[PDB]
């Protein structure tokens, strides 16, 4: 049978990080560095102290 | 002697020496250089005697010492600290595109190439009213004159002997010659000394002088590719007619090369460099020194065009024009901002990066990486101002 | 798309049509309510042991 | 008139040497990374182009 | 299927009229249909077009505005007969916000400081609504108290009965929810109503500027310095306070500045040549950066400050004891008064035009300005 992997379901559920830069936009998948795969960047880069 | 409102620095000094009777070479050397030396040694060491050499844009590094010499004169002649400095031609702080040298005189910057270094002409119909070599003759793009019945500036071979005022410092007559009291478009070309226009329908008919100079420089490299033949009058004379239908011709020049480029296509367009189709027309926009859109009218029309181009080509399954890649230095030009600002704009996530680089590396400013449609939209959305 | 949820405490939730609910915005009536009820069961699951 | 790259890649034809520039530059940063002082400099963005350009020059000179 | 367009109306008003003319009963039904239509050609664009009217405007979207604009263009294109871009009807973020001078929104050539945008209630005018019932853009700007036509006095925030008016919230143009027809039923308020179109007659006051962005700049500066709102909501205070201030100005500005520096001397505990320019003048120079124009003929606040500073130093030449004129300015401050850049000031120091006190003295700047910059 066709399926969707466990962590692929999980990645969708936990996408609720919109606490950065006082601009809600859409939320990020919780990540220690604030990674953003679509733009190839990182919102909470260690250089910021965030 | 008082300066004229339009007088060259060298003209004033020549008159001054002569007014005090310091007519001969030896006393010109003397009344100038030796006096300066005896004030202080630096005012003379920075001061060669030959007239052409005296101006700042001919100078090297020790300009401040030459200025000190100007300041000594300002005291001797009962002046003001900037009375002479308002007249001198200095090194511009502005590159005027592609690292060109450009020269600055109290608010107007003129590219090095337009300085008429040799064979200064004259107009007897004004020299008989006040005899002093005047400014706006030293300009290459300037043949003929306003007023005086127009006609031509009386050119260098007055009488079987080439003339100028610097290798032979007389005003009314020169060397072997006598007191010199000797086709209807150039009187418009003449207006580099001032603007003075009304009912300025062409895009070349309005603005400050620096812009009017830049527009001509651009026209020349782009359409007068023929090697210099010192057709200094005729070569540039045509630029005004050219611009009269500009609002409707520039776009066709750009359209023509979209089609000729397209039929020579070898890769899918979403991996093609913007430059391969438009041939750096964007970089040329940097030859006019102003950054904002309301004054740099060449850039204003190029953006107009690109916005329309994207608008008639929306995204679908097969890639098309509008998906071309720009480099960092190109977005900086279209977005009317410096490069570091684009890096900051990327870092905050306002725009995507399309090519994945290797690790332990960096993407250089020259690398092509943003899609055209993404830049056009972002600019409309968050980069506008009152300019 | 219709979504149905059952839990070990005996609750049932029903979203008749999932195509219209945004990240930001006020949900239509009777749907806003089930969000509150589900929130409560999970708030407990996350915070009290056994 | 063996087998390690820092030995074999130099044994090759001098014309090939310019193409080793990125590898040399890599090793360079690593050597700095392994040094007590170079931990402040290795792989710093500021030094990228400088180091690469001078190496490229040297290689061309060797070629 | 388009309706008559107007040049003076808000984007949201256009959309309401547009949907109604197509037989849609409520906005939510219309926008439902549109959001679904978009999913047939561009899914990212579709995700950028919200269902509720109150958030339709571009200035509301932080990093997704890119997609939102695209979505608007698709609407223009799919609706038949489309010679006109609707992009001319809405607010965008303005570029002048860099450096946090203040936030501002742009519309068709004028920047509006963000604080002048209405949020929770929307006044309207019945003598204009009977003639053509659509919402004018100017009604969203706080300064616009009073209508410039039909007498226009005392425009209400509450039409009838017990309810304030907000047409976006209740989605309605002619009627409020209690059913009142909005269309049925001092002299100087006009001095502000005219912000609509400037259009002033020649006069003595400083606010005789023809550039609209600068007129707003001027109002903002005044509000920020005098009508501080520590104590109150400012519904219209500006109408009785600003007009006078910028009319008694030949003296009023000098009195304030003259008092401020004299007052400063009274409290001048420390040897004056170690005191900052800002310690005495309170950054009034930095505030001169709030007006969007840099040329002297429009920025009259800076122009008058130079007047004052020139005479202030001129009455206080150099002597053995620290005195007025021996206050310190940074290269950034001198650059501001000198209408130049920082590097150019560094060059002026480097070429000997002015010395370093350890950083420049006020007398140095005024003297260098009068001496070399005319």
């Amino acid at each position: 049978a066709a399926c969707i992997n466990p962590q692929k379901i999980g990645a969708a559920l936990q996408k609720i990080d919109d606490w950065w830069a006082n601009d809600a936009d859409l939320p990020l998948r919780v990540h220690e560095y604030g990674a953003n795969h679509e733009a190839l960047t990182a919102l909470r880069h260690p250089a910021t102290g965030q | 002697p008082e300066p004229f409102a339009d007088e060259a620095l060298e003209s004033y000094f020549l008159r001054l020496s002569q007014e005090n009777g310091f007519e001969r070479y030896r006393i010109f050397s003397g009344s100038v250089q030796d006096w300066l030396h005896t004030t202080d040694h630096a005012a003379a060491g920075a001061f060669p005697l030959e007239l052409s050499r005296l101006n700042i844009f001919h100078a090297s590094r020790s300009s401040g010492l030459r200025v000190r010499a100007l300041q000594l004169v300002d005291r001797l002649t009962d002046g003001a600290p900037f009375r002479l400095l308002q007249l001198a031609l200095c090194h511009s702080a502005i590159s005027f595109g592609n690292h060109y040298k450009a020269v600055h005189r109290s608010g107007v910057d003129i590219p090095l190439s337009f300085i008429r270094v040799h064979q200064i002409p004259c107009c007897p119909d004004c020299l008989r009213e006040s005899a002093y070599v005047r400014q706006c003759w030293h300009f290459k793009p300037y043949v003929g004159c306003h007023r005086h019945g127009g006609r031509l500036i009386y050119s260098c071979p007055a009488c079987g002997e080439s003339l100028n005022y610097l290798a032979s410092e007389s005003i009314n007559h020169c060397q072997c010659g006598f007191d010199l009291r000797t086709p209807d478009e150039i009187q418009l070309s003449a207006l580099a000394y001032g603007c003075s226009f009304e009912s300025s329908n062409p895009l070349l008919a309005i603005g400050s002088l620096s812009a009017r100079f830049g527009a001509l420089y651009w026209y020349q490299q782009r359409y007068l590719s023929d090697h210099e033949a010192v057709r200094d009058d005729r070569a540039l004379t045509k630029a005004i007619g050219h611009f009269t239908a500009w609002p409707d011709a520039f776009w066709r020049e750009l359209q023509q090369m979209v089609d000729d480029a397209l039929v020579r296509q070898t890769k899918p367009l979403n991996h093609t460099d913007f430059v391969d189709v438009f041939g750096s027309v964007v970089a040329d926009c940097r030859q006019i020194p102003m950054r904002n859109t309301g004054q740099n009218f060449i850039l204003k029309n190029l953006i107009g065009f690109l916005t329309d181009l994207v608008a008639r080509h929306p995204q679908c399954r097969v890639a098309n024009v509008g998906d071309l890649l720009l480099s960092a230095v190109d977005a900086a030009t279209l977005l009317s901002t410096s490069v570091e600002q684009v890096r900051r704009l990327h870092h905050e996530g306002f725009l995507p990066l399309s090519i994945r680089p290797a690790s332990r590396n960096t993407v250089s400013p020259h690398r092509a990486v943003f899609h055209l449609r993404h830049v056009v939209e972002l600019r409309q959305a968050r980069m506008q101002s009152h300019h | 798309t219709k979504i149905e949820i059952k839990t070990s405490l005996g609750s049932t939730y029903h979203i008749p049509d999932a195509r219209r609910l945004s990240w930001s915005g006020d949900w239509p009536e009777l749907e806003q309510k089930q969000l509150e009820q589900l929130t409560s069961e999970m708030a407990k699951a996350l915070s009290q042991p056994d | 008139g063996s087998g390690g790259l820092e030995l074999e890649l130099i044994t090759q034809p001098k014309k090939m040497l310019p193409e080793l520039m990125l590898q040399v530059a890599g090793r360079f940063h690593l050597e700095l990374q392994n040094h007590s002082a170079g931990r402040r400099f290795a792989f710093h963005p500021a030094l990228m182009a400088p180091i690469k350009s001078q190496i490229l020059w040297l290689l061309r000179q060797l070629a």
